[PDB]
């Protein structure tokens, strides 16, 4: 079992005790994201003048 | 010299007490003010 409490920061699970964990903003900028490609779907004319 | 301080000031509640010799103040002062925390703390205990 787990328990966290945060308005005394501790997080307590079997025989561990974590106090005071700290966690940074990371950047969540990853290279070469999807590129997704992007279409209309529309009628086209047989014959077009 | 918790049972002296009741006497003295009657307003003093049982929640208004912590233990000294050890950090177990600590999680009484966060657990009864919301983890707000306190705004003044006279302190006189050094090391941890």
């Amino acid at each position: 079992d787990v328990v966290v409490s945060r308005w005394l920061r501790v997080t307590v699970a079997g025989g561990v005790h974590i106090s005071g964990l700290h966690t940074e903003s990371a950047p969540r900028r990853q290279q070469e994201q999807q590129v997704p490609i992007l279409e209309k779907f529309c009628f086209t004319p047989h014959t077009e003048e | 010299k918790r049972a002296y301080l009741q006497a003295r000031f009657p307003q003093l509640d049982s929640t208004s007490f912590a233990n000294s010799r050890d950090t177990s103040f600590e999680q009484h002062v966060l657990w009864h003010t919301g983890g707000k925390g306190v705004d003044l703390v006279l302190n006189s205990l050094a090391e941890e």
